[PDB]
């Protein structure tokens, strides 16, 4: 078991203190590994550090910015980040990498590190009325729009969860203002249009802004 | 012989729930005590009983200067490197014995205790080392191991070993790919003061017979 | 420095069939070759560490070959649990280096090309700008691109798209995309539509939605 | 020891100008010769350089009766074949290795020398056959395969089929249908004197002392 810590939001130029604690195995014997994933990217390794931390080495992205250190009494394993660019935002992990010997290999659950001059903000609201564009007979998406937020989780439902059944919520788009955005979509016959409440429910968790809001049919 | 009555601790030693890893084989001092090894040689448990220098059945007869028992677990088809004079990665680089051994080499099966369904790996054993072990003598480092030209840095890469591999021991394995409890009995029957006794009956102090 | 080049950068196969994936290195690097296979959120699992041993508990359905520069990863008759990213990492020297891994993303075939698309609402126009939702739904290939109709231009740079991961039970994805405009923009054009092209299809697919006009 | 000469030919079989075809693989036999295998493995160029029950550091210290180099040209994607208990159209119809292999498997991208611009099709595969080849065997032939119930009377028909197709590589081909060219070294020893041997080195004189 590896339990990574320490992430967030952090303003560029500013500093960080990852931390991670070892159960269930001889984290003492070891060398261990930072290891970092930007969002949709590959995996990118940063620091390795010595059983009994004598020696340290870094990829020449960290180099000098990065500190690696552990205690082998606390089984815990460090990174000192310092100077931190929007291009160090990435997933962290903590890991055992395995060479020419046969053992056991651990990586910790991974910890989230964000690096961005945005601040927290509640979801722009913005549900998608049809008004017999884009319809035909049995078909008519339903949709709605939000935006502006800085930190990551926006929870979204179609009629407080009633209208469930073939949802669609993509995965959210970071825009060039360092906000994101999302958008929630369902499709249902055009003549069930007046039955139906159609409210887009949104959560932004963080922010603790819940607002639901009614689509308008037939309105242009 | 002295008057001392309290039996030695064998069951501490060959009852104990967990016994060491090869490389960090454990080793207990037996002194000031009854040694009654019958209790041992008559027991159905043991798939190995090997005496060096004495015969079992002699044991309850004799004093010894001090007694070691050593432990740890190791495959079954290396119970073989438990010997005086053997090689190979066992006796090489975890466990030697002396040539001129004196002292008992004990063995069983332990598969219904040191095995696991998905495999059991808290054991292991040394791979690598750069000279071989001198008799009695016990490394517990990590260091890398260097096998070629270039320093490894405390870091594993080309060339550069981590020096411990683990056993793999599954309730499935063939029977020299088992674990197995080892213990290993060690003394001196040279005259020196003694504090380890068989359970031996003293007489009167008969004199000018 | 080593570079590692992962050959197919994504894969479709189906159930019981046979996968291979391929890393090569510029240099040789003998046997010091891992595989790891990750999912969704989760972290890294490796599968092959020398560059053929199989890790601990790893099914024995998978296998490396490769010493040298030329490596392999294989799925001897592929499983609902082996859809996943596969990523290579050489154990040589430092820095450690990853290839950038190959997508196994289709769960299992069907034909079915569908296109759809939606306009700027008027529930969204309230804003101060419009935002398009241009929106191909439920088709099995991820392949397709998106075109816009604005006065009668074609507006390009001006755009983001997202895609939802490809379903459980249809292995099919959805798409949306966003052109957007200023209050400024939004109403001195009138005219508007997206335009879908989709190779699963004969011609691109476009819907008139008139911004400031309905 | 005197000093080194009558190196091994090996130049003859990885620096030919044209190799066989995989359905009609050369093989070269090595004997009465020194063999420094070290300076193939450190030489550049080799794609995999594989050993089974061997290594090329250890290769140089050993000697044995003969050497045996099988050589031939396949396709990128297929050296994952060459391997013991392998399977596919190369294993199975073209080049067999027995499951206790002890030798090296070298191969190395030929592209430059093996594809032509107009496509080269003078290297051949085994497309079908009645059943898998047996360990080192080869098999020439070009009677018409039949897959029918009917005689194919040496006529290609329905499913009466040329048994052999040609590799088309073209330079622009994607790197796993480009040519690679492959040797297999198998090491022999028989009940006979050992005439392939690894270079004995040697000090200085020291005189005087
Ligand atoms: C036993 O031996 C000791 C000397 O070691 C002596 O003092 C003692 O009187 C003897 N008898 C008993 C019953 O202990
Ligand atoms: C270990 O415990 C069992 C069960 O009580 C017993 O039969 C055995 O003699 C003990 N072994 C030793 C050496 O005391
Ligand atoms: C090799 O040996 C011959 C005699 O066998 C000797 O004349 C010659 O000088 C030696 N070669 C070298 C380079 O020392
Ligand atoms: C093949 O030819 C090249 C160039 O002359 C040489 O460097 C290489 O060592 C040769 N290989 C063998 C096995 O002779």
């Amino acid at each position: 078991q590896l339990q990574e810590s320490g992430g967030g939001l952090v303003q560029p130029g500013g500093s960080l203190r990852l931390s991670c604690a070892a159960s269930g195995f001889t984290f003492s014997s070891y060398e261990m590994n930072w290891v970092r994933q930007a969002p949709g990217k590959g995996l990118e390794w940063v620091a390795v550090i010595s059983y009994d931390g004598s020696n340290k080495y870094y990829a020449d992205s960290v180099k000098g910015r990065f500190t690696i250190s552990r205690d082998n009494a606390k089984n815990s394993l460090y990174l000192q980040m310092n100077s931190l660019r929007a291009e160090d935002t990435a997933v962290y992990y903590c890991a055992r990498l395995i060479t020419m010997v046969r053992g056991e290999d651990y990586w910790g659950q991974g910890t989230l590190v964000t690096v961005s001059s945005a601040s927290t903000k509640g979801p722009s609201v913005f549900p998608l009325a049809p008004s017999s564009k884009s319809t035909s007979g049995g078909t008519a998406a339903l949709g709605c729009l939000v935006k502006d937020y800085f930190p990551e989780p926006v929870t979204v439902s179609w009629n407080s969860g009633a209208l469930t059944s073939g949802v669609h919520t993509f995965p959210a788009v970071l825009q060039s203002s360092g906000l994101y955005s999302l958008s929630s979509v369902v499709t249902v016959p055009s003549s069930s249009l007046g039955t139906q409440t159609y409210i887009c429910n949104v959560n932004h968790k963080p922010s603790n802004t819940k607002v639901d809001k009614k689509v308008e049919p037939k309105s242009c | 012989f002295p008057n001392i009555t309290n039996l030695c601790p064998f069951g501490e030693v060959f009852n104990a729930t967990r016994f060491a890893s090869v490389y960090a084989w454990n080793r207990k001092r037996i002194s000031n005590c009854v040694a009654d090894y019958s209790v041992l040689y008559n027991s159905a448990s043991f798939s190995t009983f090997k005496c060096y220098g004495v015969s079992p059945t002699k044991l309850n007869d004799l004093c010894f200067t001090n007694v070691y028992a050593d432990s740890f677990v190791i495959r079954g088809d290396e119970v073989r490197q438990i010997a005086p004079g053997q090689t190979g990665k066992i006796a090489d680089y975890n466990y030697k014995l002396p040539d001129d051994f004196t002292g008992c080499v004990i063995a069983w099966n332990s598969n219904n205790l040191d095995s696991k369904v998905g495999g059991n790996y808290n054991y292991l054993y040394r791979l690598f080392r750069k000279s071989n072990l001198k008799p009695f003598e016990r490394d517990i480092s990590t260091e890398i191991y260097q096998a070629g030209s270039t320093p490894c840095n405390g870091v594993e890469g080309f060339n550069c070993y981590f020096p411990l591999q683990s056993y793999g021991f599954q309730p499935t394995n063939g029977v020299g790919y088992q674990p197995y409890r080892v213990v290993v009995l060690s003394f001196e029957l040279l005259h020196a003061p003694a504090t380890v006794c068989g359970p031996k009956k003293s007489t009167n102090l008969v004199k000018n017979k | 420095d080593i570079q590692l080049t992962q050959s197919p950068s994504s894969l479709s196969a189906s159930v019981g069939h046979r996968v291979t994936i391929t890393c090569r290195a510029s240099q040789s690097i003998s046997s010091y070759l891992n595989w790891y296979q990750q999912k969704p959120g989760k972290a890294p699992k490796l599968l092959i560490y020398a560059a053929s041993s199989l890790q601990s508990g790893v099914p024995s359905r998978f296998s490396g070959s490769g010493s040298g520069t030329d490596f392999t990863l294989t799925i001897s008759s592929l499983q609902p649990e082996d859809f996943a990213t596969y990523y290579c990492q050489q154990s040589y020297n430092l820095p450690r280096t990853f290839g950038g891994g190959t997508k196994l993303e289709v769960l299992g075939t069907v034909a079915a090309p569908s296109v759809f698309i939606f306009p700027p609402s008027d529930e969204q126009l309230k804003s101060g700008t419009a935002s398009v939702v241009c929106l191909l739904n439920n088709f099995y290939p991820r392949e397709a691109k998106v075109q816009w109709k604005v006065d009668n231009a074609l507006q390009s740079g001006n755009s983001q798209e997202s895609v939802t991961e490809q379903d459980s039970k249809d292995s099919t994805y959805s798409l949306s995309s966003t052109l957007t405009l200023s209050k400024a923009d939004y109403e001195k054009h009138k005219v508007y539509a997206c335009e879908v092209t989709h190779q699963g299809l004969s011609s691109p697919v476009t819907k008139s939605f008139n911004r400031g006009e309905c």
